[PDB]
């Protein structure tokens, strides 16, 4: 009738040269770059956090071509790589925040949301091949539909139904996808009870919101003959109700796949995860 | 109540969590063994040292480290043992027994394991007629699983105290009061005599 | 995919062709130049052999050593270039040795290495090494089909994928032979179309002038294959040449130190944010022998065929000697003095009689026993010690530290979970040979028993743990035993001197009653040999016979039948008639009585006579000499 | 600057003070330190002890230093590396090893030598600490003791076959064939999980070649604690030693070693199918140094350990097996061996607390030395070993000469009699706890191989029990034929039997037979056997009652109660050295004498049996072997017969009927 | 790999001395050691030099 064991460590040595592409060495650079970056004297990033966490705004805007000015190497491995480099980014951006809050209440936060934009080179919608696929794209069109917003779970407790043990699942990434790639454990996990034995304890659980947005080519620039081309994008948390339909945006975003264009073998639709949103002048 | 002393028999489940004294005399010590409380290991990569603490007679050893670096990192390190390092326990298993004048009308006396730790060990030895103070505390079933009616629990006396009722006479030290008795009985004068007529006085 | 070939193997492979192709020798002034290795190739094929004998001497001269150490220090890496340069060798000179007459698989034996070790002196520097170990044998298996060349059929591809090479465990292959199916780890083993090697596993102890002070003897376990299996039997002392391995040992658990393990590498993976695969690298040492020599021959000129030229010299002119039976006697254990009778009596048992079965199956046999009692100091002891180290297939026990499943064969267990063996007892390490037994009346009875169980039988039936099997036993008994009290009653019987049981009294053909007597010349002489004895080591010792051309002349000797002639008949009933006549007298008061089994033990005595004075044909001279060391026997009370 | 992590220790300072050491080191150092500074002799206690160990092991080719321990506290600088060492044995050790092979090759440079120097830069130096401090026991440790550097004494019960430790892992590919050679690391392993060239990357092809990877030798070894302070009740323990790489084989079962190493606890596996470890560690030793050279205790028999040491010369494990004489030890040596009275020098100097009984400790003192071990070159063997019975009245001190002599032999076991077995005293089968297994342990008899049993309460213990004594004291072997054990074990030990008569007490009415009640065939095996007899003389009292009264005049007492005894340390030294280095030889004159007595002597009673003669001859080059003559003369043996006659006491013997006449008796 | 500074744990003339084969923190301390001492005191040591004090001289 024992408790559970507990297993901590503590550094005491140097290990191993920290190698360039290390997600903690990935993590100390993108910190480095929120925190010395300077604009014309300024540390615009800091100053940004610090002012979004007083309006309790747990995201930060950054402008990639300043990441370019900073640090190229990882620049190359977030525009190649940005389902892999976009979470640890998040996270050095969640340890500056937790810094950077606790230090200012004297005179707990969610993981941060990054919402990246730029002013590079437009890929038209109609030349988005499959060399584009799981990468950084800024395409460039007018928004035609703008979902309601849908619950995503970023942290839900979850109990077995032929047990009481209690566990939590936290999504604090890969929230912008079409379906769900993290469910809920098969197993009891207290190792029988059962296949899926877990359920959701809905109020003591933390949701986030999810928007599907309908991006469509320019009807201007369009073939005389052919339907004007369109591409499905999500966004979700505080990129969510930053646009209307019928506003011309210029969106960065991820070029994914999700899997659902009719009859074909291996085919797959398309879509935008959003990481930013740049609306021009538009109806007021 | 954690002083007055108690047969192997009057320690029930009731008492279980307190600190208990008992009173009897042990009849098996083993050997002084180095368990292990909070092994250690250092992982060559991120240079952290990983603690695991052990609360059961087994224990799984740790493969993968799991310190902040590694657990970040897509690189885990394999990490190795660390005896030097590692939280150990000076640990013997004692066994007391009810004495014959504790014992009920026609049973036979039963025993009781008694846990200890730390400097404490070697305390306790085999024909030694003690008063062990501890916490009675509970422990896995190690009976055969088929007679397991329940969550079933082993007990154990974890030892805190030890009053022995016939002090050796190797760990005998000249106090301020085993110095005063001692005068009070040499200048009664006549010790040889009032200590052999003091064996057994009723013997005539 | 370009294979990794290994340089110096293929050079290895090379320079062992030429060693098998150019090697020649001088012959001693009967040849000029022969290769001898050809001449072996081309033996094997007109022989249909599957081993070739490689000799280390031979090896060593060639490449100025750099074959020999090669060979000799990585042989369980050169081991398949060697292979593959006598298939090569093979192939070009006498091209159809092979095929079996699919494919013969060779044995190369490598023998007459520079060193023998000793069972302690193997260290695991030597690991996957040619060398050369002693020991003696104890416990063999039963030849064993071990898988050599694997078959394998693939639950997808339902092809069969042959020739799977088994170096030395059970190995599935990686590649299906049809492109498509890209399948590894499914795979079945289909026996009949397998290949098969013949694996004995023997258990060897530490010879016993091997064993250091106050240590106990170390086992080993050899791995006999191809043709070397049944080659060492139980109680033979073998030199085997071979290769030191490594084989999984999970008995090592629980032992002191760091166990080495092992860990499958975890980068360079890629993993998504248990594949533990860990192993337990614990061996022990085995040995795997490809030549065994030990350091069926009841014909005789068979005998004489395989057996040097000079030694048929000085055989047939020991036959041609006069009193061979008195420098036979003579030659006896020469260290005791004066103890003639006795010394007769071990070489008739040494030499033995004829066994005969009749009709029915009553099985007569003809193994002389001999007890040997009497006074303290008397040599009893020194007689045994003699017969011990000089017969073949000797056995020297005492009573006080033998058990009935000691002298007997035992079922044992090396593993608790393994199944039960029989390694084989005193009375079966001397099988065709002499048990001798000293301390017989210190035995126990139940080992008494035990023993007489094989006395009457010849055969040893042991029935405990599902093992029902019938062991035989045929070996003559030597003696050594002292009277009740620790000295001989002359006022009293045999069987009252002696505690030992009757049973076990009736199958001992010969009594020596041995007494000392404080004779001044007699005392003088002993004395003068025991210290001479002291001064001298061997020039004390004179014998007509070396032990060597004595052992020769009683192997020679054991592989006649003799015959008694017609009178021979008539004089044996009148021998037995004028013992009886002595016995029951009324004033002799034999020791022991007689009765028709002193009438057998006549008969064999007579042929064991007539085997000392090799001829076929029993005299009635030798039943006359075998009635008179019976009666001489009988000590009167 | 940089310490290690965990320990006081600093790679650069321990080597500096180690260096500074090893260039600066006198034994007077040691000589002031252990208060004894008027043994300080400027000859040999000047030089630096360890260059001139470091030009011997150059010079030999060795590669092990023997370093003792309480040197370092002997040097000022290296006071703290004392405890360091101590406290941490591996690194300050591997630093030791490196300082050695700077030193050597710091020798070798600077003196501008001939010496190559590239065999010496490939060469592994190893350093040996040994006598560190000797305390605490091994069941006194505590946790707090793990992965220290600990000293235990005791004896050899069992050593496990050479098991290899595997040093690299030899991995072949499936495909391509390619090999990597993995290192050990911690006793981990790190299989690879893909072929590492670039053309293939086959992820399971990798197999392991077991028998092409690199082993090394690993042995353990069954140890019984003989600690100096015993705690009240607890009984005899038993530990595991560890022995690696050279030290395999270097001790054998009977053996009294010393041994060095290091504390260590290994986690064992509950079970052989999960992973799982046990909370509680087991605890053993990895040796590093082993001693077993005493220097109050005699050499081992050299005659039965040739194999063993001309092993030990191809394993380089540079064990020292018999102890150093130097020239002016063989001097001294041979000077007290020129005395007249050698004789009884030596034979007072054999317990010297033992009150006068000067056959008894005559008799012992031969038997140490022993007799001429004969080897027939075509096959045969003679050994020396003496047997003798101590029969007499109680409480003459027949117990305490026994007690001596298992002191004083270098193997031997000490048996009571009535606590012995026919099994016990012979090999047995045994189950060992660590692998479960079925082992075979040498008894009392295999044990004292090369030495002295020692047989206390020779009349208690029962006839089937003094059965395997009669192959022992006559062949010295035992010839072994039971269930999983058949062979011929040698058992080359003599006897020092001790017994009282029956009744207690030697009864002058009953003749000396009676008394004894031995079997003739055991009697005969004995070649001494003494009558201890308790007569009342006044004078026998007065000088027997001042010798144990002297003992009690100091709480510990220095007997130099005599008119000059060796100390023990000589009198080992020169035991062993006639031991070795003596092989009488019987001349012609000894051979006439030998038979005209024996011829003499086989004129109830006690008879004389063929054995006697045997007794004589032995015990005649014992007497030879004292006097370091290697011949025997007629002297020797006319000792040999009279010791022969007053241990029976035939001088108060009629010749007719065995009465030993009271007032005969020559107690003196 | 293991270390760490000595603030976990534990007269400016120092040097080696070629004469007595040890380091030394202090020259006023080695010149007064044993062993430099004994060195010093052996004229065979410094017998080469001894040809030349008097082959000049
Ligand atoms: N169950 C049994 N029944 C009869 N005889 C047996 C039995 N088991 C062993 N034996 C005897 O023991 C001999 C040894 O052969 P095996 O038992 O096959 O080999 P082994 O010595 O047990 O070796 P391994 O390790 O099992 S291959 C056999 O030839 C039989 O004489
Ligand atoms: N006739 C003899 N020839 C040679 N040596 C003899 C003779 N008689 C006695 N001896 C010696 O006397 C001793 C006899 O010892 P053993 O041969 O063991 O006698 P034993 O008859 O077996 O004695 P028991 O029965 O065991 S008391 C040895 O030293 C022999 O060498
Ligand atoms: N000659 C002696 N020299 C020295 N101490 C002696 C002597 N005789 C007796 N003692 C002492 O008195 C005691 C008797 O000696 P023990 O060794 O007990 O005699 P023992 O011959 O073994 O007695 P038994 O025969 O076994 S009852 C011991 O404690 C000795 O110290
Ligand atoms: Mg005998
Ligand atoms: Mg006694
Ligand atoms: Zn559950
Ligand atoms: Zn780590
Ligand atoms: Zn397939
Ligand atoms: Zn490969
Ligand atoms: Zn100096």
């Amino acid at each position: 009738s024992f408790d559970r064991p507990e297993i901590y460590s503590a550094p005491v040595l140097q290990g191993e040269s920290p190698n360039d592409d290390d997600n903690t060495e990935i993590i100390k650079s993108f910190k480095n770059f929120i925190l010395e970056f300077r604009l014309d004297s300024q540390f615009i990033y800091r100053d940004q956090l610090r002012n979004n966490i007083l309006v309790k705004n747990y995201s930060l805007t950054v402008n990639m071509e300043h990441l370019i000015g900073y640090n190229e190497d990882i620049y190359k491995k977030l525009s190649d790589e940005p389902s892999d480099i976009i979470p640890l980014f998040e996270t050095a951006i969640t340890q500056v925040a937790k810094r950077i809050s606790i230090l200012s209440r004297a005179q707990s936060l969610p993981t941060f949301q990054l919402i990246l934009n730029s002013n590079a080179n437009q890929i038209p919608l109609r030349d988005l091949d499959s060399e584009h696929v799981s990468k950084i794209v800024r395409l460039s069109g007018i928004i035609i539909s703008t979902s309601v917003l849908s619950s995503r779970a970023t942290y839900l407790s979850i109990m077995c139904r032929n047990c009481r043990h209690t566990t939590s699942i936290t999504i604090n990434n890969f929230n912008s996808i079409t379906g769900n790639t993290v469910s809920l454990p098969r197993s009891c996990l207290s190792t029988n009870c059962g296949p899926d034995p877990y359920i959701i304890i809905h109020e003591s659980s933390k949701f986030i919101d999810q928007q599907f947005l309908k991006l469509q080519e320019i009807p201007e620039l369009v073939p005389v003959g052919e339907m004007p081309r369109n591409l499905t994008m999500t966004c979700d948390r505080y990129l969510t109700n930053k646009v209307i339909p019928g506003t011309r945006v210029t969106i960065v975003g991820i070029y994914s796949i999700y899997n659902s264009g009719g009859s074909g073998v291996a085919i797959r639709t398309p879509y935008i995860k959003i990481l930013g949103i740049q609306s021009d002048v538009e109806t007021s | 109540i954690s002083s007055k002393p108690l047969s192997v028999r009057q320690i029930k489940g009731d008492f279980l969590g307190q600190l208990i004294t008992v009173r009897g005399i042990i009849t098996r010590v083993s050997d002084v063994k180095p368990a292990v409380e909070v092994i250690a290991y250092t992982c060559d990569q991120c240079g952290y040292e990983v603690f695991q603490e052990v609360n059961s007679r087994t224990f799984t050893p740790l493969s993968e480290c799991t310190s902040e670096e590694c657990s970040q990192n897509q690189t885990k390190g394999q990490l190795f043992m660390s005896t030097r390092a590692s939280k150990f326990s000076a640990f013997q298993e004692c066994k007391i027994q009810e004495l014959s004048q504790q014992v009920p009308v026609g049973h036979i006396p039963r025993s009781l394991n008694i846990h200890v730790n730390g400097t404490l060990v070697r305390s306790l030895s085999p024909g030694d007629i003690v008063d062990v103070t501890g916490i009675f505390l509970p422990a896995p079933y190690t009976g055969f699983k088929a007679l397991k009616a329940g969550l079933l629990t082993e007990t154990y006396l974890e030892a805190q105290f030890v009053r022995q009722h016939k002090k050796k006479f190797a760990s005998f030290s000249l106090t301020s009061d085993v110095e005063e008795r001692v005068m009070e009985l040499i200048t009664s004068g006549d010790v040889y005599n009032r200590l052999a007529k003091s064996i057994a006085p009723e013997i005539y | 995919v370009k294979k990794v070939d290994d340089v110096t193997g293929e050079k290895v492979r090379e320079a062992f062709e030429q060693f098998l192709e150019d090697f020649s020798v001088q012959s001693t002034d009967t040849g000029e130049v022969e290769k001898v290795y050809r001449a072996q190739i081309e033996f094997m094929k007109i022989y249909d052999l599957n081993t070739i004998y490689i000799d280390y001497q031979h090896l060593s001269m060639r490449e100025n050593g750099a074959l020999a150490m090669a060979i000799s220090e990585q042989y369980y890496r050169f081991l398949p270039f060697l292979q593959k340069g006598l298939r090569r060798v093979v192939r070009k000179y006498a091209p159809e040795l092979l095929n079996t007459s699919t494919e013969r698989v060779f044995q190369i034996s490598f023998f007459n290495l520079p060193t023998v070790h000793r069972i302690r002196d193997i260290r695991s520097e030597k690991i996957g090494s040619l060398l050369s170990i002693s020991g003696t044998v104890t416990r063999t298996s039963e030849v064993r089909p071990e898988l050599y060349k694997a078959s394998f059929t693939c639950d997808m591809c339902r092809a069969i994928v042959d020739n799977v090479e088994q170096s030395f465990k059970y190995t599935e292959p990686t590649f299906c032979p049809n492109p498509s199916c890209e399948n590894r780890a499914f795979w079945t083993l289909n026996v009949t179309r397998s290949r098969f090697l013949d694996w004995q596993k023997v258990r060897i102890q530490e010879n016993a002038n091997e064993i250091p002070t106050g240590s106990m003897p170390r086992t080993l376990d050899v791995i006999l294959r191809g043709d070397s299996v049944e080659r060492a039997k139980p109680g033979d002392r073998c030199k085997f040449t071979g290769v030191e391995i490594v084989v999984p040992d999970v008995t090592q658990l629980g032992l002191p130190g760091v166990k080495p393990s092992s860990t499958l590498d975890t980068r360079g993976i890629s993993k998504t944010t248990r594949s533990l695969g860990v192993r337990d690298l614990t061996y022990k040492i085995s040995f795997l022998a490809c030549h065994v020599i030990s350091i069926n021959e009841r014909d005789q000129e068979v005998f004489l065929n395989s057996l040097s030229s000079d030694e048929i010299n000085e055989l047939k002119e020991m036959v041609k000697d006069e009193h061979i039976y008195d420098k036979l006697v003579r030659s006896i254990a020469p260290a005791v003095f004066g103890h003639e009778a006795v010394k007769k009596g071990i070489l008739l048992q040494m030499l033995g009689g004829v066994h005969k079965s009749t009709v029915e199956g009553i099985k007569l046999r003809g193994d002389i026993n001999i007890c040997v009692v009497g006074d303290p100091s008397t040599s009893k002891s020194q007689f045994l010690k003699y017969v011990v180290g000089f017969a073949p297939r000797s056995v020297y026990t005492s009573g006080k530290a033998s058990s009935a499943a000691g002298l007997t064969a035992a079922v044992v267990r090396d593993e608790e979970g393994g199944d039960y063996t029989i390694e084989a007892g005193a009375l079966m390490l001397a099988d065709n040979g002499i048990c001798c037994i000293d301390e017989f009346d210190k035995m126990d009875i139940s080992d008494q028993v035990a023993i007489h169980e094989a006395m009457e039988q010849q055969t040893i039936s042991i029935a405990k743990a599902g093992i029902h099997a019938t062991l035989n036993a045929r070996t003559s008994i030597l003696a050594a035993a002292n009277p009740v009290g620790g000295r001989y009653n002359r006022k009293l019987s045999l069987r009252g001197n002696l505690n030992m049981t009757a049973p076990i009294m009736s199958r001992f053909d010969l009594f020596f009653v041995i007494l000392d007597d404080c004779n001044e010349k007699i005392d003088t002489e002993l004395a003068s040999h025991i210290v001479d004895l002291h001064m001298k080591r061997d020039e004390a010792i004179e014998p007509p016979f070396s032990a060597e051309q004595l052992r020769r002349y009683i192997k020679y000797a054991r592989t006649f039948k003799p015959i008694l002639t017609k009178e021979a008949r008539s004089y044996l009933v009148e021998k037995y008639k004028e013992l009886r006549k002595d016995d029951a007298q009324g004033f002799s008061r034999s020791s022991y009585r007689i009765t028709v089994r002193q009438l057998e033990s006549m008969i064999r005595l007579s042929e064991a006579i007539a085997r000392a004075n090799c001829v076929d044909e029993i005299t009635p001279s030798f039943i006359a000499e075998a009635y008179d060391l019976l009666r001489q026997s009988i000590i009167r009370v | 600057l940089r310490i290690i992590w965990g320990t006081n220790v600093s790679i650069q300072e321990c080597t500096t003070n180690f260096r500074n050491f090893l260039m600066s080191f006198k034994y007077k150092f040691r000589k002031i330190l252990d208060e004894r500074e008027e043994f300080i002799n400027n000859t040999t206690d000047e030089e630096l002890y360890y260059i001139k160990q470091l030009n011997e092991m150059r010079e030999l080719g060795t590669s092990n230093l023997n370093l003792d321990a309480r040197n370092l506290l002997a040097y000022k600088q290296t006071e703290d590396l004392y405890h360091q060492l101590l406290n941490y044995p591996q690194e300050v050790i591997s630093i030791m090893d490196q300082t050695i092979k700077d030193c050597m090759v710091s020798l070798i440079v600077d003196n501008n030598l001939d010496y190559d120097l590239d065999e010496i830069e490939t060469k592994f130096y190893k350093v040996r600490p040994y006598n560190v401090g000797s305390c605490k026991g091994m069941r006194e440790l505590n946790p707090n003791d793990i992965d220290k550097l600990i000293n235990l004494k005791g004896l050899v019960l069992r050593s496990t076959p050479v098991i290899p430790d595997m040093k690299v892992a030899f991995f072949k590919c499936n495909v391509c064939d390619h090999t990597m050679a993995v290192e050990i690391d911690r006793g981990v392993i790190q299989e690879p999980a893909r072929c590492e060239r670039i053309d293939c990357n086959e992820p399971n092809s990798m197999s392991l070649i077991h028998n092409r990877c690199s082993f090394a030798d690993k042995q353990v070894i069954k140890l019984q604690e003989t600690p100096d302070f015993v705690p009240d009740g607890q009984t005899p323990h038993s530990i595991s030693l560890c022995v690696y790489d050279e030290l395999v084989d270097s001790c054998r079962a009977g053996d009294r070693i010393e041994v060095t190493g290091t504390f260590r606890s290994i986690p064992i596996r509950a079970n052989s199918r999960q992973r799982v470890l046990k909370s509680l560690y087991k605890t053993y030793v990895d040796v590093v140094h082993v001693k077993k050279v005493s220097d109050k205790r005699l050499d081992v028999d050299t005659s039965t350990i040739e194999q063993e040491l001309m092993q030990n010369k191809v394993d380089h494990n540079e064990v020292e097996e018999v102890r150093q004489i130097t020239d002016q030890d063989l001097a001294k040596i041979r000077e007290v061996a020129a005395r007249e009275d050698l004789y009884s020098l030596l034979a007072r100097s054999i317990a010297p607390s033992i009150y006068e009984l000067e056959d008894v400790k005559k008799g012992i003192l031969l038997q140490l030395f022993g007799g001429t071990n004969k080897t027939f070159t075509k096959g045969g063997r003679y050994r020396g070993d003496i047997n003798i019975l101590l029969c007499g009245d109680p409480s003459t001190s027949k117990s305490q000469i026994l007690q001596y002599v298992h002191k004083i032999t270098p193997r031997g076991v000490y048996t009571s009699g009535k606590g012995s077995s026919a099994v016990g005293l012979t090999a047995y089968i045994t189950r060992d706890v660590d692998t479960k297994q079925l082992v075979l342990e040498s008894g009392a008899l295999v044990l004292s191989d090369g030495g002295v049993c020692c047989i206390d309460e020779f009349d208690k213990m029962s006839d089937s029990t003094r059965s395997v004594l009669h192959e022992v004291m006559e062949q010295q072997t035992i010839s072994i034929a039971k269930a999983g054990i058949i062979t011929t074990l040698n058992a080359r030990s003599s006897i020092l039997a001790s017994a009282n008569p029956i009744g207690s007490r030697y009864n002058p009415n009953l003749p000396v037979t009676e008394n004894i009640d031995l079997p003739p065939p055991l009697l005969s095996r004995f070649d001494l056997v003494y009558l201890v007899l308790d007569k009342v003389d006044e004078k026998n009292d007065r000088e027997l009652a001042k010798h144990l009264t002297n003992l009690y005049l100091e709480d510990k007492p220095e007997h130099i109660s005599q008119d000059d005894v060796l100390p023990v340390e000589f009198l080992t030294m020169y035991i062993s050295y006639a031991k070795e280095h003596i092989h009488p030889i019987i001349t012609e004159a000894a051979k006439t004498e030998l038979v005209r007595a024996y011829v003499g002597m086989r004129k109830k009673r006690i008879t004389a049996t063929t054995r006697q003669l045997e007794s004589m001859i032995r015990l005649a080059e014992a007497h030879a072997k004292m006097k370091l003559k290697n011949v025997v003369e007629l002297e020797d043996v006319q000792e040999a017969v009279r010791l022969i006659r007053s241990a029976i006491k035939d001088y108060a013997t009629d010749p007719k009927t065995g009465k030993i006449d009271m007032n005969l008796v020559q107690t003196g | 790999r293991l270390m760490v500074d000595r603030k976990l744990g534990v007269v400016k003339n120092s040097g080696y001395c070629e004469n007595c084969r040890v380091k030394y923190e202090s020259l006023e301390q080695h010149i007064v050691s044993e062993k430099h001492l004994s060195f010093a005191e052996n004229d065979l040591n410094f017998e080469a030099i001894d040809s030349l004090i008097e082959n000049l001289r």
